[PDB]
């Protein structure tokens, strides 16, 4: 065990390990606080953050088990990873704060796009990080569901990370209305839209409560097929679409233009309505877009992961010291 | 090796130029005709320490029918922030990482003394911006 020491940052008391230096209160909100600081012990600028009232519920508790077993799984260069985590509780008992420490990622890809305009390049490489590490996340079988620009973390060399899994304006037709039907392809839709944002530097959805989001939508792949729609879920949903007035799909080629050709190509195959005709992580990797990064052998995948878990309903106890497993069970990286 | 700022101006006005700043810093602004590369990240490095990929060959798709011609058709300039003395300069900086793979594919780059900081002190007009 370090050795820790306290100090009150904006009402909050912070209690961390030596090696830790210069906090800096850089926000809060519902999951908890988050200081910037200086890991002595490997240089770089990191995150911690502070939870607090991580069980003060079942929900709370067994979210709070998810999250930090979920951060321990993810190990690769475009997945946000847990640097250290830590206690300052000795007892089980006395346990009741949880801490986590990820590198310090300066700006998202909100800021980034609407701070400046990217070029191609750019465009190409930040997606394939995306890509990258969804091929990794979708391997351990995950899917994100919430994949948008502010999750997306940047740092000055332009590598990307993506971070703990408006997000109306990204998220697939499919799981939109809320139809039990949806897969890894999810997140698909969602890169698809971010890219159109990188490529434009505009929304590609922004819709007003969802209704609109569904009309906005079909306004651009165009309203569903004859068997397209007999592939779909929900009474409403069903309806609705069958309700509006049927639209042509737009060639994006006229939608983006002066874009890069193989860009619109590889848009043109996320951004479909049936999201078994829409293209995966790994097979969007091949795409020739890619092609100067696109490299097999440096394209990692997870192990399983075991959501077994969640299945199972516990009480406050069981899931706090399930957590406490976790926190000490803890192999730093090297 | 190392060019001045004045020889480039002139130089200018009639090669190419590569920018190996940070991306925002190149969104921000850059020599005109410069050319962006990403190279000091884990994956360019790595990809790059392998051959899988090297800086000339990247840059060689920006063309229409012929993809080389004003390419290697030209020297090469090679332009950081502000390395004054580029004879000196880290393994790690990306100026050294593109100067060797330049070099490793027999090319003779050169590099502008004092990055683009240098040339902005009476070349403004001969830069991009926002």
């Amino acid at each position: 065990r370090p050795t820790f020491y306290r100090q009150e940052l904006n009402k909050t008391i912070w209690e961390v390990p030596e090696r830790y230096q210069n906090l800096s209160p850089v926000g809060s909100g519902a999951y908890g606080s988050v200081c910037a600081a200086f890991d002595t012990k490997t240089g770089h600028r990191v995150a911690v953050k502070k939870l607090s009232r991580p069980f003060q519920s079942i929900i709370h508790a067994k979210r709070t088990y998810r999250e930090l077993r979920l951060l321990k799984h993810m190990k690769h260069e475009n997945v946000i990873g847990l640097l250290d985590v830590f206690t300052p509780a000795r007892s089980l008992e006395e346990f009741n704060d949880v801490y986590l420490v990820t590198h310090l990622m300066g700006a998202d890809l909100n800021n980034i796009v609407k701070c400046q305009k990217l070029t191609d390049d750019h465009v190409q490489f930040l997606i394939y990080q995306i890509l990258r590490g969804l091929k990794y996340i979708h391997s351990a079988d995950i899917i994100h569901r919430d994949l948008k620009p502010s999750n997306l973390a940047v740092n000055e060399d332009c590598e990307l990370k993506i971070l703990d899994f408006a997000t109306r304006w990204y998220r697939a037709p499919e799981i939109m209305l809320n139809w039990m039907h949806y897969n890894q392809t999810v997140d698909i839709w969602s890169v698809g839209c971010i890219m159109a944002e990188l490529l434009t530097g505009r929304t590609l959805f922004p819709g007003t409560d969802h209704i609109d989001q569904l009309k906005l939508i079909l306004r651009l792949v165009g309203t569903p097929g004859a068997e397209l729609l007999k592939k779909i879920s929900s009474e409403s949903a069903r309806n609705y679409i069958q309700s509006l007035a049927q639209m042509p799909k737009m060639n994006f080629a006229n939608v983006f233009i002066g874009a890069n050709p193989l860009a619109v190509d590889l848009l043109e195959k996320m951004l479909v309505l049936d999201s078994d005709k829409r293209i995966t992580a790994a097979q969007a990797l091949a795409h020739a877009y890619f092609a100067q990064y696109h490299d097999p052998d440096d394209e990692p995948v997870a192990d399983p992961y075991d959501q077994s878990f969640e299945s199972r309903d516990l009480l406050i106890d069981e899931w706090k010291s399930l957590t406490y497993d976790e926190v000490i069970s803890f192999v730093p990286p090297p | 090796k190392i060019i001045y700022p004045n020889d480039l101006a002139k130089k200018m006005t009639k090669p190419v130029i590569i920018d190996c700043r940070p991306f925002m810093e190149y969104n921000k602004s850059h020599i005109q005709g410069a050319v962006h590369i990403n190279c000091a990240d884990k994956i360019s490095r790595r990809r790059l320490q392998q051959g899988k990929i090297t800086v000339l060959d990247l840059i060689s798709c920006r063309e229409g029918k012929d993809s080389f011609k004003r390419i290697f058709s030209k020297e090469i300039i090679v332009y950081d922030e502000n390395t004054n003395e580029p004879s000196r300069v880290m393994p790690s900086q990306p100026l050294h990482i593109v100067l060797e793979s330049l070099k490793r594919e027999g090319k003779e780059p050169l590099v502008l003394k004092g990055g683009l900081s240098s040339f902005k002190q009476n070349h403004e007009n001969l830069c991009d911006n926002s």
